[PDB]
């Protein structure tokens, strides 16, 4: 996903590897010039999902889920049974620990396992 | 059947202790303490509703005194609920200063024939 | 700085008890002519005295015309009856109690430094009228954004930088050994003052390693635990220890284990 002009005739040029150089070179088909190749690098992607480009307005594609919802357990300000449980790390432990946040608008609490 | 004995999970650090951890544990430890106040309020939710220790209030309050015992153990907080507060004591206590109000259960027959056996 | 001489730390003390007591104010026993009395004299007759005017039913204004108008066992207590003089600290939030040598039971981190008797200090967090800390004087909650988020008060830092910097009285300054599970629930902590010969750390180091626990709570609760009163036994080494396999049952998908802390012992070892 690079690319490069040679300077003797200002076209492209093709990356190809030689056994007896053991070297990456770059020489174009135009003229007859080879160069030294820089950092050894002939593709740099970085990974994306904008693939459906357009498309992902109109059709929910659900990037982001929603959070589940219970109504087993019950909030301890309010006696509200609706709240939002998952999982993630503390401030310092380690393994994933289950999290409680309540449903009430006007609660506002949140609240470990 | 007795209730279940299974605690809280146990949570585990990913460095070694570095004197300031245990002074926030102990510290914090007077903040949200509940120990005392659990008991109390279910002896009166007890007394004051009938068929007590069968309710499901009760089973929480057992539940919520286990977790405050368990506190000292591992670091899990009881949470007391605001509206569990009994805001009513009955005559055989020293809170003078809250409101009292006349027990008719088997501890205030026992508190009333204490006090008229000594007047 | 004021003195500026080999002044005895008990005496010095003492002294701070009574003037933290309702019977002597600060300036009365801050005089030049105080101290120069009570540099040099008997040790135990100055105990007496001190401990006489401590007695005294009133406030008392002129020291000095009280003084003038006045005028190895720990080892073996400790082997008898365990028996040890332990400062004892309350820390409010204004200022700093200092209740004295009061003899109470000893547990078994003295019984291998009854040297530094006068370094153990027992120290409790009180109130002003020492009671307990209310929930509402530490982090008072405040609803700041979608959530509610406690905020620390000036006390919690306050206990913070005690914590941590420790307590300094005399030529001395105390550090955090650790805390039992009773003194836990009545916010209490054992203090002990570095010397040259031993440290806090070399005590924490000798009681055991507690690196490998990762839970703050039970790290603390380990460390603790080794604060109990006891008496004192002979010494078995570690060459005769069996590993007897317990015994689990696990019944409906929970782990039930009859074997807690039982274990088992022998005739000879009871009679012993
Ligand atoms: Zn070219
Ligand atoms: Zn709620």
């Amino acid at each position: 996903s690079t690319m490069k002009f040679c300077r003797e005739c200002n076209n492209i040029l093709y990356p190809k590897e030689d056994k007896e150089q053991k070297i990456l070179l770059y020489a174009c088909r135009n003229c007859d010039h080879q160069e030294v190749a820089d950092n050894s690098c002939v593709y740099r992607n970085e990974v994306h999902h904008s693939v459906s480009e357009r498309t992902q307005i109109l059709t929910d594609v659900a990037s982001d889920p929603t959070l589940p919802r219970t109504k087993a357990v019950r909030c301890s300000k309010c006696q509200h049974r609706e709240a939002v449980f998952f999982q993630a790390t503390a401030r310092g432990e380690e393994g994933m620990t289950l999290f409680f946040v309540c449903c009430n608008p006007n609660c506002g609490h949140r609240w470990r396992e | 059947p007795p209730m279940d004995y299974a605690g809280s999970r146990p949570r585990l650090m990913d460095h070694d202790v570095t004197l300031e951890e245990i002074h926030k544990f102990f510290v914090d430890y007077m903040i949200s303490d509940t120990l005392g106040v659990i008991s109390t309020a279910h002896l009166v939710h007890a007394d004051r509703d009938p068929e007590k220790a069968r309710s499901q209030k009760c089973l929480e309050l057992a539940n919520l005194h286990s977790r405050a015992v368990d506190f000292a153990k591992t670091g899990a907080p009881a949470e007391m609920p605001y509206a569990l507060k009994p805001r009513e004591f009955p005559d055989f206590l020293e809170r003078f200063e809250k409101p009292t109000y006349i027990s008719e259960s088997v501890f205030g027959k026992l508190y009333r024939a204490v006090k008229s056996s000594l007047a | 700085a004021i003195l500026g001489l080999e002044f005895p730390y008990e005496i010095l003390f003492q002294l701070n008890a009574l003037v933290h007591a309702q019977k002597i104010s600060l300036f009365a026993a801050s005089d030049m002519e105080l101290i120069k009395i009570l540099r040099g004299m008997s040790l135990e007759t100055a105990l007496v005295i001190l401990k006489k005017l401590h007695q005294q039913s009133s406030i008392c204004y002129d020291p000095v015309f009280f003084v003038k108008t006045q005028m190895a066992s720990a080892y073996k207590r400790l082997t008898e009856q365990n028996i040890m003089s332990c400062q004892r600290a309350y820390v409010t939030p204004s200022k700093i109690y200092l209740l004295g040598p009061e003899l109470e039971t000893a547990n078994y981190v003295v019984k291998n430094f009854a040297e530094h008797v006068s370094d153990f200090m027992r120290v409790t967090f009180v109130e002003e009228d020492w009671s307990k800390l209310p929930a509402n004087a530490l982090s008072v909650n405040s609803k700041e954004g979608y959530f509610v988020k406690p905020s620390r008060t000036n006390i919690y830092n306050r206990v913070l930088s005690i914590l941590g910097e420790g307590i300094t009285v005399g030529p001395k300054r105390f550090e955090f050994l650790a805390f039992s599970a009773s003194q836990l629930r009545g916010n209490s902590v054992w203090m002990f003052a570095s010397n040259e010969k031993v440290k806090a750390e070399d005590i924490r180091e000798w009681m055991g390693c507690f690196r490998k626990i990762r839970s703050i709570s039970k790290c603390a609760a380990r460390m603790g635990q080794l604060f109990s009163a006891s008496r004192q036994t002979l010494i078995v080494r570690a060459q005769d220890v069996e590993q007897i396999p317990d015994i689990e049952v696990t019944t409906d998908g929970a782990d039930y284990c009859f074997s807690d802390g039982i274990g088992k012992i022998s005739l000879a070892f009871a009679k012993q």
